[PDB]
DNA sequence: ATCTGCTTTGGGTGGGTGGGTGGGTTGAGGCAATT
DNA sequence: AGCAGAT
């Protein structure tokens, strides 16, 4: 019919399953961070799906030069350094959301098992994080069982974001400072985690094409 | 040659040398392409019948003085393959170059259009998938997409800036006007000639303002899944589409899906995620309408200049008025007197303000007490169906302030506000409440000021305010112990009262009684009935003229031009009532009165009298007749004497028909 | 340059129109000057007829050429009353087409419009600046602006080193004007289909100020403009005239807006021999019978006389009238009639209203977070009649709410601190 | 013809001297307001003083002083304030309700607030019937400053009670 | 155009007799070719409905050129006309036709022998008004007329609307019939000028056009307070502005010697006093007598 | 190393196109469900 | 006034 010129490259999704052993909420540590682990809880609220920056794309306001696959952290990001030698911009700079590509994200809110509490003991809770294809694969008063990577999200409000003025424990949750970004306030951070795989554990012709 | 002059072909067009969609749009020779073949579309396009479609859509744009060219989807896909995809990938610019084109061609029939408005805006009618508010996702950002819900916010319509011009704090340089997108703010850093980094200020001389409103479409409860939460999204709406759509009702939106920077929702996620919102390009009023899904057209109920140039052929013949009854549920066998009250009601009589001082109704309510299988609920779905604006009311479902008006305290402002109801909803419309006898008392008295004075007057949390319902009432009900009793009078067969019953302009009474013929001929025409709607029983062509194979046999007139023609009767026609035979009403009143003065029996007042001319009315406008005939009050008067004679008990019925014979 | 042209114009506007053999303008000018009035009421269809180029330049750009008339009527005055006074006010009358409420839109902005609503609320006055005395904080130099009320002004941000905005308001040498903010909702009858009314927001200045009442239908003349409060503005009315068919102003004060001429019409027809049947016949004249009821009707509108007995005691002047009856008897159709005729009076159904909805209602400020009392049906309609329709489908309590300003004609409410006894005198 | 309520209290009365009638609705809490500091300089051996005013304090306009007590000398000296020899004035606000029964038809009561320095400051409770003299002022910048982008809010009024 | 100085654009179409003659404005056809001139005209509905002295400036003065090409396709380009304005300092100014309107209207609506008496008493003190009208110290009247004009016409219009709907026209050989029994506004009819107006109304629309044979018509009305008619002879007009040989010949009105010789054969009761000979009035019940006369007369 | 410039507390002298999972929390009034 | 940035 015509010829597409819109082709961009795949952006894959590795999803694993059946791990040995599979974690309750309330055994989440700090020594597993960064690693690839199961845990299981029933959910108890579910976000809706956004698009989320993943390789944004900007244009230098002055000589119209183009930035391409900016790796974006947990906050918005944005280029430094123009390649064109003749240009002196830094810190301006427009973004272009024709070539950015945005992947899928939702937010599920999960608590440990009811079996699994301590008698009299208020539950535990978690936020995880889908991408892609695993999205919505989750409702309310489920019981799932999901297998990602247990990260730790800053709080990007003091990082710095563009427009943004940034701003239990009785004060003594205290962040870490003395970063560059960070002038004179500090970083703190959550448990949170990123999710690859979800497994929920709780006319004729169409139907006869399905059996074996 | 100027290169910036020359063009391109269709198959030339389709094949693209650019590496996205807006950019192979936007050059200029491809640009200049498009915008002569949408011209030549809407100047060529013919239907079957051989007429251009868009000349008369054009010629009764300009008619009305407005600013919206309605073009469906469908037409442009057949005759343009190509501008369908992109219009439908990259709608932002094929819609610019759309509006201009229309321009182009309204002004060819009106030259001097400019002087009126500005600018066309094109519109699309029917874009063949239809998305949730589920089922959004990213790969249909900044493309057009087709959604329904519920408007459960408004605000107010707030005149926007077309163009913004800026002027240099430093400097004092002032800067050229930029176009202003709705989505989000536009701001400007580098200044091309002060080249400074400090903010420009924001002045104009003289700007082009326009209108501005946002709503927030939430998820229709009939189809968000059962017990789940529902999706919500925000829809802009711009000049012209401002006011179209009110709180509390379905739509369907046609829009593009955009997104942009939001700092405060990074802030919370902690993650790069944007704001989408929905940029409308047309909106649609699924309210009511369940079963017109079958339908093209942003409005089921609007008529093209050729559609009432029968609608007015189908009028002079000498039974429309019988033709009308007859097609008025007709997959109904029998009930010839709940269809004729039934289309009385659907046609409605005149509203009338003597002087300025006395205020008279124009509508007819009908009630309908009858035995339980008796077809009543399904005259009531009918009726839903046909109507223009209609609102289904079960017994114990709707509250005293559920019909009528409510008082909230809005969650923005924290002011105490005043919310519409049934009866609203329902203004210029029909409220079907069913059940009506199990409703509750409190509920029940509610709808008294509105059945009769048209408007609802609400004095609370300091808001003293009085408005519209001019809205008829078709109620369906049940006798006392479930089965009518013939043997004893009205009055003691239901619970309501004289001051509810005096307000029901038609009393129809129905009883099932076995009789073998009877039940020969009811179950013959619901066997049949059943087999005709079996679903097993160009492809859209032979699917439109099969369907209207079987709609023939039981229905003289088609139910889409019917719902056409009763929304044309109602709006343009207004009979009025010059020569008539005083006399013979007055006699005919006197009689029900002194006749009705029987202890028990169905109340008459001044109200019917009123009734009996309300109904000449509405036979009157059936036929689209600037004057009630002699015939259409003949025929009105029967109406009343029967239904006031049925409802009399066994023993006295014979002698009351006896008595007026001379009417009947 | 062009300002002067204008204000030459508009001052010859005044000193040379006569219709006929009186100077219609120029008199008007020294009437109003002798009684403290400083203001000029102009009929723009004089204006159309002394140069029709003067009415383009006022309704092309109303809210820059306007102020320049003000100062051509203040120049006039000051020749007319001084032998050698603020800026007047311009108050102005149109004839052209209203403009439904819902129609105003942004093909409207900075233009001369006319319409008509119904009045809901009514503000506190506040003070606008007419003319402000400045000082520098650091080199403590005077200066002085004047300020028109007309939006498209503030402190100068550079002195005349100091930092900036280095301008302090000197107060006791300053001078101010009156402001007030009204609602206005849309006619019940103008309203499309399924629609709430909408309303809009008005201002008015000097001597447009406290001429209206809650609840009353007037016509208004203005200028349909914006203010900031992202890319949209609210917008709202900047009023020009008022012109109402009740005068409120008689009603809270004295006897008043009764010419000579009106007035000896009243006693002629107060002459009359058969008035009463006269009245008896005017009230519904499209209801056959029920002469009793429009005889007490007439009692009921008429009033009484209250006393007040030296040792403090009221007496209630008012005549509180049930019609209670089979249905089809024409009393809902009685009530809307009565609500119509009388100078002030509100239809309420007792179904859908509640104690607080009558009487009054304590209400909390969203920003201030103080309680406040908001009128209601009886307050609303005080010194007129209410129409309660349905009776009997009011609830107990709300009935109950009703004894006290039936009788005592007082709201006693004791309710979030606020205690005070309102009056109800309908 | 400046005995006046406040409903009839209008812009042109401002700057003047008016006797104003009501029932007293609100009475906000005695709070002391500084006027005079006293210092001591130890090694200089000498007491300064510095002097502060409000809008509020005084009928004639002059330039605000921040409540920030003087630390060093102007020599340098380290200051001690000597709070038994400053000056503190207590200040009470108080709101004046118009009397319901002279209220035109259908209209709520008005009420306008004052100020009550040193002296006058606990003369009336909520529910007293009071007959207030002072003078009619305004005070702020009224929206002519920039941070306030309304451009329809007129200045702030009161009465400073005799 | 119907007191184009005094009405909005709008109303000076919609209540013309040329203009309902040339586009049939009492049908709904008739208004939708109406808003599709002045849609191509290039005024907007809204300006157009708005009244003479406050119409946008720019169109007020264009009039003339927009009239001028758009007239012509609609077939209403005889309104182009030369007429006399009068203007008094700093005043309105006014046309001869609009002033001979206000009038006529003055003379009509201003304000069993015994009454007959009365209403010709009533008919003589209205005279004084329209004389007063006259004056230029007396301009409210002239005012007062234009009103009263205003809403004459609209009536007028409405009998109209009702007569053709109805299809009240009986078409004979030797003339048109008219008579109204029950129309809403009966009492109107009872002077001879509106019942001229009226029939002048009705002589322009669908018979002065329609192709059709010129033919006399006849018009009557009741009034049940006297029970009698007061029938009127009208003269058939050749198409406006349109110079020709047999057009420029005069059409003379010859009910005066039919009605005289029918009344003097029959015992008609008729009264023949009015000055205009065409007009008489009859008996309730002599009516149909008289007409089957007039048709079997052959003098008409 | 110096000069230039923004923003608090918390509160309506920033707001409701930032909201209430960013805190300012009693009082009154309307509505459904419970009686 | 403390801290965040441009010359
Ligand atoms: N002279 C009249 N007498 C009675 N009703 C009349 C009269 N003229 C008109 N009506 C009709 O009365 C109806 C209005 O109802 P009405 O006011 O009589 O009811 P109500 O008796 O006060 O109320 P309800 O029936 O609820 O007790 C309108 O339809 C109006 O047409
Ligand atoms: N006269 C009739 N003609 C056709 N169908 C009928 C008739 N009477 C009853 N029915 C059947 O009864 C069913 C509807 O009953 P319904 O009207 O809902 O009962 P109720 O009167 O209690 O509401 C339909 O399926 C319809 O086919
Ligand atoms: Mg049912
Ligand atoms: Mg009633
Ligand atoms: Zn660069
Ligand atoms: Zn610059
Ligand atoms: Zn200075």
């Amino acid at each position: 019919t015509s010829t597409s010129p819109e082709q961009t490259e795949r952006v894959f999704q590795i999803s694993f399953f059946n791990l040995p052993t599979v974690h309750r909420i309330r055994d989440i540590r700090s020594e597993k961070i960064g690693s690839l682990l199961s845990i299981s809880g029933t959910v108890t609220r579910t976000s809706e799906v956004r698009p989320e920056l993943y390789k944004a794309s900007f244009t230098c306001d002055m000589c119209r030069a183009i930035v391409d696959n900016v790796e974006q952290s947990f906050k918005y990001t944005e280029p430094t350094f123009c390649p064109n030698p003749s240009c002196e911009n830094r810190a301006f700079w427009t973004l272009n959301v024709t070539r950015s590509r945005f992947l899928d994200w939702q937010k599920v809110r999960i608590q440990e098992n009811a079996n699994e509490i301590p008698t009299g003991s208020m539950p535990r809770t978690l936020d995880v994080i889908l991408r892609g294809d695993s999205v919505e694969r989750a409702k309310p008063g489920d019981r799932c069982k999901f297998t990602g990577v247990e990260i730790v999200v800053p709080d990007v409000t003091q990082l710095g974001l563009p427009g943004v003025k940034p701003s239990t424990t009785e004060g003594l949750n205290s962040g870490v400072t003395g970063l560059r970004s960070l002038g004179v306030r500090d970083l703190t951070y959550k448990i949170s985690f990123l999710a690859c795989h979800v497994i929920s554990i709780g006319d004729q012709e169409v139907f006869l094409n399905s059996l074996s | 040659i100027d290169p910036l002059r020359e063009e391109l072909t269709l198959e030339s067009l389709s094949n693209v040398k650019a590496n996205s969609y807006s950019e192979w749009i936007t050059q200029p020779n491809v640009s200049r392409t498009i915008a002569r073949e949408l011209k030549s579309f809407l100047l060529e396009y013919t239907d079957e019948t051989g007429r251009s479609v868009y000349g008369a859509r054009i010629r009764t744009l300009g008619e009305m003085n407005s600013e919206s060219l309605e073009v469906n989807y469908r037409h442009l896909a057949e005759s343009k393959a190509i501008l369908a995809l992109f219009l439908a990938k990259c709608p932002e610019e094929m819609l610019k170059i759309f509006d201009l084109v229309a321009m182009e061609a309204t002004e060819l029939h009106y030259p001097d259009y400019a002087r009126i408005h500005s600018e066309i805006h094109v519109r699309i009618s029917d874009f063949p998938t239809i998305y949730s508010l589920r089922e959004l996702r990213e790969s249909n950002l900044s493309s057009l997409v087709r959604v329904t819900g519920v408007v459960t916010r408004r605000t107010g319509v707030f005149p926007q800036l077309k163009y913004v011009k800026f002027n240099c704090l430093k400097c004092g340089s002032i800067l050229g006007p930029f176009f202003q997108d709705s989505n989000e703010e536009i701001r400007i850093s580098f200044c091309t000639n002060c080249k400074s980094k400090g903010p420009f200020r924001v002045n104009g001389e003289k700007t082009v303002y326009r209108n501005y409103q946002r709503v927030t479409l939430q998820e229709a409860p009939g189809t968000v899944p059962p017990g789940r939460l529902p999706r919500h999204r925000e829809v802009i709406l711009l000049a012209d589409l401002v006011d179209v759509s009110k709180p509390g009702e379905e739509v369907e939106v046609t829009g593009i899906y955009k997104n942009n920077y939001d700092g405060n929702l990074n802030a919370k996620n902690g993650f790069p995620v944007f704001a989408t919102i929905i940029e409308a390009n047309s909106i649609k009023r699924r309210e009511g309408n369940t079963a017109n899904e079958g339908e093209e057209g942003l409005d089921v109920f609007s008529w093209t200049e050729e559609e009432e140039r029968e609608f007015r052929k189908i009028s002079r013949d000498r039974g429309i008025i019988d033709k009308i009854i007859s097609s008025m549920a007709p997959s109904i066998y029998g009930h010839r007197d709940i269809k004729t009250a039934v289309a009385c009601s659907l046609f409605g009589g005149v509203p009338k303000n003597v002087n300025g001082k006395h205020s008279i109704r124009g509508d007819i309510n009908v009630l309908l007490l009858g035995d339980p299988g008796t077809a009543k609920s399904q005259i009531l779905k009918y009726v839903e169906k046909t109507a223009h604006r209609a609102v289904f009311a079960t017994g114990q479902g709707a509250s005293a302030v559920g019909l009528t008006a409510s008082v909230r305290k809005d969650p923005i402002t924290k002011e105490w506000t005043l919310e519409g109801g049934a009866l609203v909803l329902a203004d210029k419309g029909v409220c079907l409440i069913d059940e009506f006898d199990k409703m509750n008392d409190q509920d029940r008295t509610s709808i008294h000021e509105a059945m009769e004075q048209q408007s609802i007057s609400i004095s609370k949390a300091g808001i003293v305010t009085t408005l519209q319902a001019r809205c008829s009432i078709i109620a369906a009900a049940n006798p006392n112990g479930g089965r009518y009793n013939s043997t004893l009078p009205l009055a003691q067969n239901v619970s309501l009262t004289e001051p509810i019953l005096s307000r029901f302009d038609i009393l129809c009474v129905v009883r099932d009684l076995v009789d073998e013929e009877a039940d020969e001929r009811l179950a013959t025409f619901v066997v049949d009935s059943h087999v005709r709607s079996h679903p097993e029983n160009n492809a859209r062509q032979r699917r439109l003229q099969r369907q209207r194979k079987k709609e023939e046999e039981i229905s003289p007139i088609p139910q889409e031009l019917l719902m056409k023609y009763i929304h044309y009767a109602r709006t343009k026609i207004y009979p009025k009532l010059h020569q008539m035979d005083m006399d013979k009403v007055s006699r005919v009143y006197a009689d029900l009165r002194r006749e009705s003065i029987s202890t028990g029996s169905f109340p008459i007042t001044v109200r019917h009298l009123e009734s009996i001319l309300r109904i000449a009315e509405s036979f009157a406008k059936m036929r689209l007749s600037e004057f009630v005939s002699s015939y259409d009050l003949d025929r009105a008067i029967k109406v009343v004497v029967d239904s006031f004679v049925d409802a009399q008990k066994v023993s006295v019925r014979r002698q009351l028909r006896r008595s007026f014979a001379i009417y009947t | 340059d062009d300002n002067t042209e204008i204000i030459k114009s508009f001052k010859n506007f005044i000193l040379e129109f006569r219709l006929d053999s009186q100077f219609i303008y120029r008199d008007q000018l020294r009437n109003n000057i002798l009684v403290k009035n400083y203001s000029l009421t102009v009929n723009m269809e004089h204006l159309i007829g002394y140069n029709e180029d003067i009415y383009k330049k006022l309704s092309d750009e109303p809210s820059d050429i306007i102020p320049l008339f003000e100062t051509a009527i203040t120049q006039v005055a000051k020749r007319i009353s001084i032998l050698s006074l603020p800026t007047f006010q311009l108050i102005l009358n149109s004839n052209a087409n209203q403009i439904p409420l819902r129609d105003l839109d942004s093909e409207h902005v900075s233009k001369i419009v006319r319409l008509s609503g119904i009045i809901i609320s009514t503000s506190v006055l506040s003070s606008r600046a007419t003319y402000l005395s400045i000082m520098c904080r650091n080199c403590r130099h005077t200066t002085s602006i004047t300020i028109n009320n007309f939006n498209s002004v503030s402190l100068p941000r550079s002195c005349l080193n100091c930092g900036p905005d280095p301008y302090i308001i000197i107060h006791e040498s300053s001078k101010f004007i009156d402001q007030q903010f009204l609602k206005l909702q849309e006619i019940p009858e103008l309203v499309p289909v399924g629609e709430m009314p909408r309303n809009l927001t008005m201002t008015c200045d000097r001597y447009l100020t406290n001429k209206v009442i809650p609840g009353t239908r007037v016509t208004i003349v203005g200028i349909y403009s914006i203010y900031n409060s992202v890319a949209i503005r609210t917008p709202y009315i900047k009023i020009l005239g008022i012109q109402s068919d009740v005068e409120t102003s008689s009603i809270w004060n004295s006897v008043t807006m009764f010419t000579e001429e009106e007035e000896e019409e009243f006693l002629q027809l107060s002459r009359n021999p058969k008035l009463y049947e006269i009245l008896t016949n005017s009230i519904a004249p499209s209801i056959f019978g029920n002469e009793d009821i429009k005889k007490a009707i007439v009692c009921l509108l008429m009033g009484g006389s209250k006393k007040i007995l030296p040792d403090g005691m009221r007496l209630r002047g008012d005549i509180n009238v049930l019609l209670l009856g089979d249905p089809g008897t024409a009393k809902s159709q009685l009530l809307k009639f009565v609500e119509k005729v009388s100078p002030i009076a509100v239809y309420t159904s007792g179904k859908g209203s509640s104690a607080a909805g009558l009487t009054a209602s304590v209400q909390r400020d969203p920003m201030t977070r103080e309680f406040y009392l908001e009128g209601g049906a009886m307050v609303l309609a005080d010194g007129g009649v209410v129409c309660i329709d349905e009776f009997d489908k009011m609830r107990d309590e709300d009935r109950v709410a009703i004894h006290e300003a039936m009788e005592q004609q007082t709201i006693s409410i004791a309710k979030a601190g606020i205690t005070t006894v309102l009056n109800s005198r309908t | 013809a400046h005995a006046l309520s406040p409903r009839t209290l209008t812009a042109q009365h401002l700057n003047k001297l008016v006797s104003v009638e009501g029932i007293v609705t609100k009475t906000s809490l005695v709070r002391p307001k500084l006027i005079r500091s006293v210092h001591y300089a130890a090694k200089t051996g000498r007491f300064h003083y510095r002097d502060y005013t409000d809008a509020t304090t005084t009928l004639t306009t002059r330039i605000p002083t921040p409540a920030i007590y003087p630390t060093e000398d102007t020599e340098g000296n380290k200051l001690t304030t000597e709070y038994g020899y400053s000056t503190f004035i207590d200040h009470q606000r108080i709101t004046v309700q118009e009397m319901p029964e002279m209220a035109p038809a259908g209209q709520l009561p008005r009420s306008i607030d004052v100020i009550l320095d040193d002296d006058l400051v606990d003369k009336t409770k909520p529910g007293d019937r009071v007959n207030v003299v002072g003078v009619f002022k305004s005070l702020g910048a009224g929206g002519m400053n920039q941070s306030n982008s309304n451009t329809l809010i007129g200045f702030k009024t009161l009465i400073l009670g005799n | 155009l119907f007191l184009l100085r005094h009405s909005s654009l709008y109303d000076s179409f919609y209540y013309s007799n040329y203009v309902n003659a040339k586009l049939s404005l009492w049908n709904e056809n008739g208004k939708k070719r109406l808003h599709k001139m002045f849609a191509r005209m290039g005024i907007p509905l809204s300006t157009a409905q708005e009244t003479w002295l406050y119409m946008d400036h720019s169109i007020k003065r264009e009039l003339g050129i927009i009239f001028d090409k758009n007239l012509d396709r609609y077939g209403l380009q005889d309104i182009i006309r030369d007429g006399f304005v009068r203007t008094l300092g700093y005043r309105g100014s006014i046309s001869a036709s609009e002033f001979v309107e206000a009038l006529t209207a003055l003379l009509e609506v201003g304000n069993s022998a015994q009454k007959l008496t009365n209403l010709r008493k009533r008919w003589v003190s209205n005279f004084w008004l329209s004389w007063d009208a006259l004056d230029d110290r007396k301009v409210e009247l002239l005012n007062r007329g234009i009103q009263l004009a205003q809403d004459l016409q609209r009536a007028i219009f409405n009998t109209g609307v009702a007569i053709l709907e109805k299809k009240l026209i009986k078409h004979l050989r030797i003339y048109r019939l008219c008579v109204l029994q029950d129309g809403p506004d009966l009492d109107l009819y009872r002077n001879p000028l509106t019942l001229l107006r009226l029939g002048n109304w009705l002589i322009e629309c669908c018979a002065e056009s329609e192709d059709k044979q010129l033919l006399p018509m006849v018009l009557a009305s009741i009034d049940e307070n006297t029970d009698t008619y007061l029938v009127a002879g009208l003269t058939p007009r050749y198409p406006r502005g349109l110079d020709t040989i047999h057009t420029k010949k005069p059409i003379l009105n010859n009910f005066s010697m039919a009605f005289q010789q029918i009344t003097a054969e029959t015992d008609a009761k008729v009264r023949i006093d009015n000055f205009e000979s065409s007009i008489i009035e009859i008996r309730r019940e002599d009516l149909s007598p008289f007409l089957e006369k007039l048709t079997l007369s052959g003098l008409l």
